[PDB]
């Protein structure tokens, strides 16, 4: 199955909620990315967040 | 044509003449009733209510059917003059609903009496319940005979 | 036969007594994809539609079922409603048709699905 | 206590609205006193709507399963009918006000000895009490008219329905389990064929049960 | 409201000390457990007491309790308009126990104890008209003990072939789902 | 002797008389149905749908937190892991005949995903019509979505 | 207080009289009767038309509600509630959660305790409204029903704005009410409120002095008030003999001590005067309901909801912050714990005392429920009531018992 939804991220630590305004989504949750694959999903959204390893800013 | 067209006639005057017994259960009959009160003037239509079941072509189940009742739903049912038509009104009727596992309830009125329209809700609005009617008024012209 | 069937049905489209007073008193606010015509009185106090067809209350499409039943103040024309892509188009009572929604294991399908919760063994 | 009140309105709210339209089993019913035929513990519940204990797995069924089992007898003035399980008589005192004569069988010699007491207290005479085991009925004076048997069967045994004259008619509450079906027999070409008449409950009588072994 | 339950307390266990078990006085209300044999008795009393003027009969109902010797209650509701007050009497009731009828003092108790001999099989004693008051007709059981089946043993459909509403063993197309949240913390109880 | 006066000359009977006059000749109330419909809040509780995210994944994730709640027990759900992994229902039912239309369910679903709509004209002709399984009421969502979404941002600041 | 042997002026025993009654004139009045709301089996024994027993045979709607409430969480349990006394469903909601917030020791926020004064009072109306113009279509009047049930219609409305749903509402919750109202709710409810009057005048236009009206409720169903206390008599039922006896006075709950209103009491206790006191009640209720328009708008903003232990968090926090989100998760499946023990919560319920008898365990479900009808007391004295009257008079005091069937049989 493919991803509803690719996001590009530039940090190793995402926030997902829907992206939906005023309490319209899911659960406010914070996601990993691990360093090995470079992608985490959503477990509401199936959203995938996926690293930009060469701009990837270690916080 | 001259039996299609004959049927047509009939399904016209049982449509626009479709009188149904005084017969309120329970709290689905407080929306029956806001159906025939001014806001929706379910009379306007040719559907006026009648006390006997000798005069009525319509009954409307609503309301929960409990099993001491059911023998008297059925009787009156029986005593109506053919052709005759049933509206399951709300859950209750339709499936048993807040009280289907209950010892006194009928889960359904089916279980007791022929349907031809279910119309959904607990209780359906007194709209909900005009839409149920005009959807057994299409029922009777798609497939109404001299038989019903 | 066409005006006939204005003079003796009330299932086409409207009666002769809702045209008359469409005309008397009806403001055009605007159409659906089917034809459908919605006017208003007292710039939206009152609010109706005349079916192009037969008059089924199920054919309202979302896209003014908000407006026609008072939810909304204006129009879909004037603040048209937001559609996602996956979205699918809006679909009468079909109730006493063929395309009727009935459960996988109804006798209606003509294929029920076949139930079951344990694998059987097949002898050799 | 005021026994013909609770009498009268036994009748009126237990009876008459139960479809019991028989004015002989009305009027039976409003004559006879119940408290005069249950055990002395049980008196002051004479006019209860409920199965009344007699005896361990006997009761005295309630008026609304006696009232409707004798309005679809159908008893007539000179019927032989044949009660089966007596228990102090109060089902046989009612039958006696309709028919001819009743003979009424009782297993338990306390309840048979008591019955015949009774009756006898409130000056029943076309009533014997014949003491023996219920699923024999009393074949000396057969057949019978009509047969009542006054406890749940779940097998009516052939000898007792032979007793049953040609034309007959006997009504024995069957038990299936949780539920309680009142049939009502006929005897015709010498087969006795049984029909639903209503629902009602009570335990299951001695010697009426059926043969229940393993199945697979 | 509170010390003067209190002090209403005293004095029906004072008048009536051997109706009275004891009294209790719980979230605003007086509770008042009472002897079997008293029962008509004590409400007789509170009915025509000046102190305590109970003439409204607001209900009388049972509780089940299995796992009590003397498993029902049957607890009786009254009013006082003219005191503006309240009470509750209980009495505890064995299985097969008979119960006197309070019909003598409120006709109205009438009903009361029809539904309480219909849903729990309490039979009465002095009770003019004692039938089944709720459920239908020759009914089997009572359904409001804890040991009685939520939807209960037989169910009723219209046979074609006896034109007939006749009764029928259940078959439930989907069973009674009774789940259990209950969670196995109790919590504090701070002081 | 007032009061027996205007009873000799039929007084009340002429003040209902004129009284019925007066309602005889004002606007009438009566909607035109099915041209004209009563009002319908943004709560209305009416048909059942299930909903999808704006990237068109399903919101249900089988909690079963709906299926708790019900007080008719209208709701069965059997959820397994997708293929992908995601926690889904492989089935989700809903006995319209057992809903009572109270709403708790949308209530009690944390992403939004079992909404009551606003579509109450569905009365069926055969019983089984009302049994709706999962992809009845994912249809009814993607059709009712766009007026379900708005609703939702209007009673959004009293939930 | 028995008539079955007539009693004549002129002292004559007639022959048949004699005889013991075997043959009596008995009819089923009721369940499919315009004048038996659908589910009460009335067996009247008439002589001549006159009424000589009625026995009324209930339970053609039991549902074994009560039965059903002990499977089930105290939440779940509310909207079992509405379909008691289900022409004004709130009202009977209030009882679970005044007895449920005892139990628990829970203090609701102002503004719930407001609403449910309002929804109260629109509840009082609704019923009201269905009592008097039925009653009237009872002794024949076509017309009153019609006028009333349009403003029922208007009610129904508000109560769908508040809550989703026209009649069963499932609104008032244990720790409040769930939801806020609409500002622009608040104002058609007021402008509802100065129509209001104008339909009760010409209600009372059309009946109040109509000859015929009079002819059939004056001195109907007389009641004293040592009738009142055999029967278990409550709201109009006994302040129509005289009694101004009203829960929302002599044992104030909610917010009604701040509240003007006056209790209108009958002098004469027959159907004419339970009439003119529910006419009376239902413009106290329209100024109630002013008064806590009045007193909403100028309250500062606050929750509807108790929250904490006892009620769900807001949807926002919910989908926030964690302890919200385990609350959300917790209450919506096992729900709030109630403390053992067991309470009486009455309200002046629009049909007259509705009361919950609870006996919690300490679980989160009811050990027992014991649901208290007004109409179960009023409907039982049917039979002393109506002994004496003629046939024509039944529904008439069918009307003045004010009887729903979903509360007397549960
Ligand atoms: C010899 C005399 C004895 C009586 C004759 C025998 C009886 C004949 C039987 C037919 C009875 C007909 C009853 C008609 C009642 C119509 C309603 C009525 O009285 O007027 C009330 C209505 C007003 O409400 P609306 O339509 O909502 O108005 C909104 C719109 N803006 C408007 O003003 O409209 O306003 C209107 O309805 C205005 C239109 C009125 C229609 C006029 C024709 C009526 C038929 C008269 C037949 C004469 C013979
Ligand atoms: C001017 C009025 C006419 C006066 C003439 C005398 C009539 C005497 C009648 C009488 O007293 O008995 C009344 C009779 C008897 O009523 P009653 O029960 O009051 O008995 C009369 C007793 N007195 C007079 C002492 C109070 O009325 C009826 O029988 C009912 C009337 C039927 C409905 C009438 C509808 C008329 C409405 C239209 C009026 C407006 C049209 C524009
Ligand atoms: C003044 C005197 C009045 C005399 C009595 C009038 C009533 C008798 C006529 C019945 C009314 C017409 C009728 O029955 O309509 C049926 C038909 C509708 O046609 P349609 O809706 O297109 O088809 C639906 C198929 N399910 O009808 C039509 O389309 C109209 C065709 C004309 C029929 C005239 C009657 C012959
Ligand atoms: C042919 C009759 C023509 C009547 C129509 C006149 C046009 C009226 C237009 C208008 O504004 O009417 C208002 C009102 C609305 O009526 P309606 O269409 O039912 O309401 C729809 C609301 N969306 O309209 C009405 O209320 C119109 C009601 C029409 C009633 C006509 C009655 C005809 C004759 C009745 C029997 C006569 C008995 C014989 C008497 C002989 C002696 C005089
Ligand atoms: C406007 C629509 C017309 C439709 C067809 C009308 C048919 C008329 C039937 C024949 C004429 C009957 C006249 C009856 C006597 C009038 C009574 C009256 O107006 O009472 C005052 C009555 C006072 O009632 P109150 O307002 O309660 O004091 O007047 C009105 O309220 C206005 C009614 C005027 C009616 C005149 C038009 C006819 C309809
Ligand atoms: S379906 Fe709902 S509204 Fe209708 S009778 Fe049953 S409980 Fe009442
Ligand atoms: S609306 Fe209520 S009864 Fe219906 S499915 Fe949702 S929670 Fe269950
Ligand atoms: S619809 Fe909502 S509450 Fe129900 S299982 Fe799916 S996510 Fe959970
Ligand atoms: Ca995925
Ligand atoms: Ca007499
Ligand atoms: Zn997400």
């Amino acid at each position: 199955i493919p991803a509803p939804e690719i996001q590009t991220v530039t940090s190793w630590k995402v926030a997902c909620d829907g992206d939906e305004a005023r309490g319209l989504g899911h659960p406010r949750v914070w996601l990993a990315i691990p360093r090995d694959t470079g992608w985490v999903e959503c477990g509401y959204c199936d959203k995938r967040f996926v690293i930009d390893r060469e701009h990837a800013h270690d916080d | 044509f001259l039996l299609t067209t004959t049927e047509d006639i009939i399904n016209w005057a049982r449509n626009g003449s479709l009188h149904w017994m005084t017969f309120g259960l329970a709290c689905c009959a407080v929306e029956m009733m806001q159906t025939s009160m001014p806001r929706y003037d379910l009379e306007r239509f040719g559907t006026a209510p009648r006390a006997s079941p000798r005069q009525s072509d319509l009954m409307i189940v609503a309301g929960t059917l409990t099993n001491k009742m059911a023998p008297a739903l059925r009787k009156v049912y029986d005593q109506m003059p053919e052709p005759r038509y049933v509206i399951s009104m709300g859950s209750c009727a339709n499936g048993g609903g807040y009280y289907h596992y209950s010892y006194s309830v009928v889960r359904g009125c089916d279980r007791i009496v022929p349907v031809d329209i279910y119309v959904p809700g607990c209780p359906p609005t007194a709209e909900a319940l005009l839409y149920g009617i005009l959807q057994l008024q299409r029922r009777i012209r798609r497939t109404g005979t001299l038989v019903r | 036969m066409s005006f006939l069937l204005r003079f003796l049905t009330w299932w086409n489209s409207q009666t002769l007594n809702t045209q008359v007073w469409t005309k008397l008193y009806g403001e055009k606010v605007g159409e659906d994809d089917q034809g459908n015509v919605y006017y208003q009185s007292g710039g939206g106090k009152r609010r109706w539609v005349i079916y192009n067809g037969e008059s089924e209350a199920s054919r309202i499409s979302p896209e003014w079922h908000g407006w026609l039943h008072h939810t909304y103040k204006e129009p879909p024309t004037a603040a048209p409603l937001a559609h996602k892509p996956w979205e699918k188009p809006h679909e009468p009572n079909l109730t006493g048709s063929s395309g009727a929604y009935h459960p996988a294991g109804s006798l209606y399908r003509a294929q029920p699905v076949e139930r079951r919760d344990y694998d059987a063994w097949q002898p050799e | 206590t005021d026994f013909a009140q609770r009498r009268t309105m036994m009748v009126d709210t237990q009876v008459r609205p139960n479809e019991v339209t028989s004015y002989p089993v009305i009027e039976a019913m409003l004559n006879v006193p119940r408290e005069q035929f249950v055990p002395e513990s049980r008196r002051d519940v004479a006019y209860v709507g409920n199965n009344i204990d007699l005896a361990p797995g006997r009761v005295l069924l309630e008026p609304r399963t006696l009232g409707k089992m004798m309005d679809i007898l159908n008893l007539q003035n000179g019927d032989l009918v044949l009660d089966v399980g007596c228990g102090y008589g109060y089902s046989a005192a009612v039958m006696a006000r309709i028919a001819e004569a009743v003979v009424a069988v009782e297993e338990d010699a306390a309840m048979a000895a008591e019955a015949e007491g009774r009756l006898a207290a409130q000056d029943v005479f076309n009533v014997a009490v014949v003491q023996g085991a219920l699923a024999e009925g009393c074949p000396g004076q057969a057949p019978y008219d009509a047969i009542l048997i006054e406890g749940a069967v779940e097998q009516v045994p052939e000898a007792l329905t032979e007793q049953l004259r040609e034309g007959g008619r006997i009504v024995a509450l069957f038990r299936e389990g949780n539920l309680g079906i009142v049939r009502l027999g006929h005897k015709l070409d010498g087969r006795v064929n049984w029909r639903f008449a209503f629902n009602a409950v009570a335990p299951l009588l001695p010697g009426f049960a059926r043969p229940r072994g393993f199945v697979l | 409201s509170d010390e003067a339950l209190l002090e209403l307390a005293e004095h029906i266990a004072l008048r009536r000390e051997n109706d009275v078990i004891s009294t209790q006085v719980a979230f605003g209300e007086l509770t008042v457990n009472a002897t079997l044999s008293g029962v008509i008795g004590l409400i007789e009393f509170l009915r025509n007491d000046p102190n305590c003027r109970f003439s409204t009969l607001i209900d009388i109902t049972a509780v089940d309790n299995p796992a009590r010797p003397a498993r029902f209650d049957v607890v009786y509701h009254l009013l006082s308009m003219y005191q503006n007050q309240r009470i509750r009497v209980k009495v505890q009731v064995r299985e097969d126990e008979l119960v006197p009828s309070l019909i003598g003092v409120f006709p109205g108790a009438n009903w009361y104890e029809r539904e309480v001999f219909d849903l729990f099989g309490i039979l009465f004693s002095g009770h003019s008209d004692l039938r089944r008051i709720l459920t239908d007709y020759g009914f089997r059981g009572h359904p409001l003990r804890k040991d009685f089946p939520t939807t209960g043993y037989v169910e009723v459909r219209w046979s074609d072939i006896e034109k007939r509403v006749v009764y029928e063993p259940v078959n439930l197309v989907q069973e009674y789902r009774q789940f259990d949240f209950l969670s196995p913390w109790e919590g504090a109880k701070y002081v | 002797f007032a009061r027996a006066t205007k009873y000799f000359l039929m007084w009340d009977f002429i003040k209902g008389f004129g009284l019925g006059m007066r309602y005889f000749v004002s606007p009438k109330p009566t909607l035109n149905y099915p041209h004209e419909k009563g009002p319908l809040s943004p709560r209305f509780r009416g048909e059942h749908a299930l909903r999808r995210y704006p990237n068109g994944e399903e919101r249900c994730i089988a909690c079963k937190l709906c299926e708790a709640v019900c007080p008719a027990q209208a709701i069965t759900i059997d959820a397994e892991p997708r293929e992908d992994g995601s926690r889904r229902t492989t089935r989700y039912d809903i006995d319209m005949t057992k809903c009572i239309y109270c709403g708790f369910c949308q209530e009690a679903c944390p992403v939004d995903a079992i909404v009551e709509g606003p579509n109450f004209e569905y009365a069926t002709e055969t019983r089984e019509e009302l049994f709706y399984d999962k992809q009845k009421l994912l249809a009814n969502g993607e059709r009712w979505e766009a007026e379900i979404a708005r609703n939702l941002q209007l009673d959004a600041p009293y939930r | 207080g028995d008539i079955r042997k007539n009693s004549y002026d002129d002292g004559s025993m007639d022959a048949l009289t004699g005889e013991q009654s075997i043959r009596n004139f008995n009819i089923n009045f009721g369940p499919q009767h315009p004048a038996a709301h659908g589910v009460l089996r009335m067996v009247l024994e008439l002589d001549g038309e006159i009424v000589e027993r009625a026995d009324p045979h209930i339970g053609l709607l039991h549902r074994g509600t009560e039965k059903l409430m002990e499977s089930r969480t105290y939440l779940q349990n509310l909207p079992y509630l509405d379909r008691l006394d289900y022409v004004a469903p709130m009202n009977q909601e209030h009882a679970w959660c005044l007895a449920i917030e005892r139990l628990t020791g829970t203090v609701i926020p102002r503004r719930a305790s407001l609403i449910r004064v309002l929804y109260s009072e629109i509840g009082r109306i609704l019923n009201h409204l269905m009592g008097v113009t039925t009653g009237a279509m009872d002794v024949g009047a076509l017309t009153p029903p019609l006028w009333g049930f349009e403003a029922r219609e208007e009610l129904m409305i508000f109560y769908e704005r508040a809550c989703g749903a026209r009649l069963h509402a499932a609104y008032f919750r244990p720790g409040g009410v769930h939801q806020d109202l609409p500002p622009d709710l608040l104002d058609d409810i007021e402008e509802w409120c100065e129509r209001f009057p104008k339909l009760v005048d010409d209600l009372d236009t059309l009946l109040t002095e109509n000859r015929i009206f009079k002819q059939r409720l004056v001195d109907i169903g007389i009641v004293t008030e040592a009738d009142a206390l055999d029967w278990g008599y409550t709201g109009v039922m006994v302040r129509g003999s005289g009694l101004a006896w009203d829960l929302r006075r002599s044992q104030p709950y909610e917010c009604y001590d701040e509240f003007d209103f006056q209790i209108p009491v009958g002098r004469n206790g027959d159907c004419y005067d339970r009439y003119l006191c529910r006419m009376a009640e239902m413009r106290e209720s329209c100024k109630i309901m002013q008064q806590a328009v009045q007193k909403l708008r100028a309250e500062p903003a606050g929750d509807v909801l108790a929250r904490g232990k006892l009620t769900p968090p807001r949807r926002a926090e919910m989908k926030r912050d964690m302890e919200s989100l385990i609350h959300h998760f917790k209450l919506y499946t096992e729900g709030f714990k109630v403390p053992a023990g067991e309470v009486y919560a009455a309200v002046e319920a629009p049909k007259g005392e509705f009361g919950v008898y609870l006996v919690a365990d300490g679980t989160n479900k009811p050990w027992r429920a014991k649901l208290r009808a007004p109409g179960f007391a009023h409907l039982q004295s049917i039979d002393w009531m109506s002994r004496g009257h003629m046939l024509a008079d039944v529904p008439a005091i069918i009307a003045t018992l004010d009887i729903v069937f979903g509360e007397v049989d549960r």
